[PDB]
RNA sequence: CGUGCCAAGCUGCGAUAAGC
RNA sequence: AGCCGCACGGAGGCGAA
RNA sequence: GGGUUCCUCAGCACUGCUGAUCAGCUGAGGGU
């Protein structure tokens, strides 16, 4: 029984989410671009350093293993 | 009364009320970043140069690296935080932080546990057969180093947290993923090459470039999602205008939250295998390294290289499973830690000056009403995204990429709020 | 704030870390 | 009496409103 | 080759169409 | 007849036969 209730309710709340939604802002080539640009940038920035450290430090572990 | 004695014994970091220049917060952060790589690279002192593959599931979230001085990484700290949110979350240990007591209680306490979980994980790791040779003597030695390295991070986090920019954890994670990418794709045994070479060799291997694509796609997707937002707040309109909204929950709301959901699963695949080759199959039958049956199995993220269709049901469960945990964490974080009332209102209204009126009652109500979308959704969604981000699968981690990208942007913001606060020595709250 | 009866200046943790590195960095590698 | 993103006075203008 | 009256703000906009 | 003096919020340089955290006062919104 209760199960039916809750099921009836979620359907309601979820519908309450409606009147709330219908808003989201799709990104514009301009904004989207600029952003995704900084993201990848920082990503590679955090990646490189790990490389500079890793790669070689393994050339060692490896040539002395 | 509380565990205040040993709690007062646990060192902390000296926070200077002096002038900490942007240039210094920056330079500081950087020093932490590097010491991170050093450890993440250095291997743990252990004669058994032979280690049983790796746990392609814990690293990412735990942004660490098995076999190195940081083989446990942020893992403990996260675990710890997970429990707290669990207790102080399901009311089990109801606490109204408000007072600097509960606040500093919840904290100090968790910190300790972090050191507890620091060793536990260590032992659990070796006990899960993360290295192969259980020489009671050698085993002991290892555990030492292991958990002690993670300790350094706990304190390096503290440093960044009070001497630089952004956050240790946040950083650290982004630190790892970024590297995992730049190296995996371009490093020594780099993929871009393995692919490029495969082209030259004359046998174009779509499996060498694949994972690299996986990452672009994710990044692109994850970013879009990280964009979603509301809008003023005044009109401008476009324009402006004066006053001053006005936000609109989004993705970074359920950040720390999802970090905990994924981390929960992290401690299950670890805790199951651990309590597998060291007892009874409570959680699942691993074999082959990871798990091939049990709670463990149904709760193991599918990513790595390519998406696995050959197990629909497996997908479904995971997804739904991840969603539940996500929502749970999100709630235990708002009970909690989500846009409060005091501070909110207290500050709010401002833009004192013709442009022309202001605000007042009713506004708060409306906001709260049209604000119950985040928390639940924010996470429910994210968690979904994160998960699906894994089916697709990508370098560094389908779910990890989501955090990184976010952490990196919240880290850009940090760099700006700073570039400015470095001018008007006062508005350190607007 | 913190109930940590003890105060530790970052310069230390950093140097203490440079410690872990040197120790194991040589404790392991540079065999013999 | 209106008209400006915010516009009280002055000036301009007139629902095409400091303009077409 | 600037401009958005007196009117030097904030935001935003117009101008080699 | 007055004309916003009404209600709310924020205020105290002005007005209030003293003072004021109050107000028919000052500012912004709202209200028929």
């Amino acid at each position: 029984t209760d199960f039916n209730q809750k099921i009836e309710q979620l359907k309601e709340f979820i519908e309450e989410c409606r009147r709330v939604w219908l808003v989201l802002k799709k990104p514009t080539k301009d904004e989207y671009l600029a952003v995704a640009k900084v993201t990848a940038l920082g990503i590679s920035l955090l990646g490189i350093i790990g490389y500079i450290i890793h790669v070689p430090a393994t050339y060692i572990k490896g040539i002395l293993k | 009364k509380k565990l205040i004695p040993i709690l007062e014994k646990i060192p902390e970091v000296e926070l200077p009320v002096k002038e900490i220049t942007f240039k210094e917060k920056l330079k500081w952060t950087g020093i932490v970043l590097v010491l991170y790589f050093i450890m993440g690279c250095i291997d743990v002192y252990t004669a058994g140069a032979q280690i049983p593959a790796i746990f392609e599931f814990w690293q990412t979230i735990t942004a660490s690296r098995i076999g190195t001085l940081i083989t446990l990484g942020i893992g403990p700290i996260v675990t710890a935080g997970i429990i707290m949110q669990l207790l102080v979350g399901s009311g089990i240990i109801q606490m109204d932080l408000s007072i600097p007591e509960n606040r500093a209680l919840f904290q100090g306490c968790q910190k300790l546990l972090s050191i507890i979980m620091c060793f536990v994980e260590a032992v659990l790791f070796v006990g899960a057969g993360a290295f192969g040779i259980l020489t009671p003597l050698l085993a002991f030695l290892v555990i030492i180093q292991i958990a002690f390295g993670s300790i350094i991070l706990i304190y390096l986090d503290e440093i960044v947290s009070k001497y630089g920019i952004g956050s240790g954890i946040g950083l650290f994670i982004a630190a790892g993923v970024s590297q995992t990418i730049f190296v995996g794709a371009l490093g020594p045994e780099g993929y871009l090459w393995k692919f490029l070479n495969s082209l030259i060799q004359g046998v174009p291997n779509i499996e060498y470039i694949a994972p690299i694509i996986g990452t672009i796609i994710v990044f692109l997707m994850v970013v879009y999602a990280e964009c979603m937002r509301v809008e003023i707040p005044l009109a401008h309109g476009r324009i402006k205008g004066a006053v001053g909204k006005y936000p609109i929950k989004f993705v970074y709301v359920s950040n720390i939250p999802v970090i905990l959901a994924a981390a929960l699963f992290a401690n299950i695949q670890l805790w199951g295998l651990a309590l597998y080759r060291m007892g009874i199959p409570i959680l699942g039958h691993y074999e082959g390294g990871r798990a091939v049956d049990g709670i463990a199995y149904y709760l193991s993220t599918p990513y790595g290289l390519s998406s696995v269709i050959s197990d629909p049901i497996h997908a479904i469960v995971y997804m739904i499973a991840m969603i539940i945990t996500c929502v749970m964490f999100g709630i235990f974080w708002v009970e909690t830690t989500g846009l409060d009332p005091k501070s909110m209102a207290k500050r709010i209204g401002s833009l004192g000056m013709a442009i022309k009126g202001f605000r007042k009652s009713a506004i708060e109500h409306r906001l709260k009403r049209y604000i119950p979308p985040l928390t639940v959704m924010s996470s429910a969604f994210v968690g979904f995204l994160a998960t699906i981000a894994n089916f697709i699968g990508a370098l560094g981690g389908g779910t990890g990429v989501l955090l990184t990208v976010s952490i990196v942007y919240r880290m850009y913001e940090q760099l700006l709020r700073e570039k400015v606060s470095e001018l008007h020595p006062a508005i350190a709250k607007l | 704030e913190t109930f940590s009866k003890i105060r530790v200046k970052p310069e230390h943790v950093i140097g203490v870390t440079v410690a872990f590195v040197i120790i194991e960095a040589i404790l392991t590698y540079g065999r013999f």
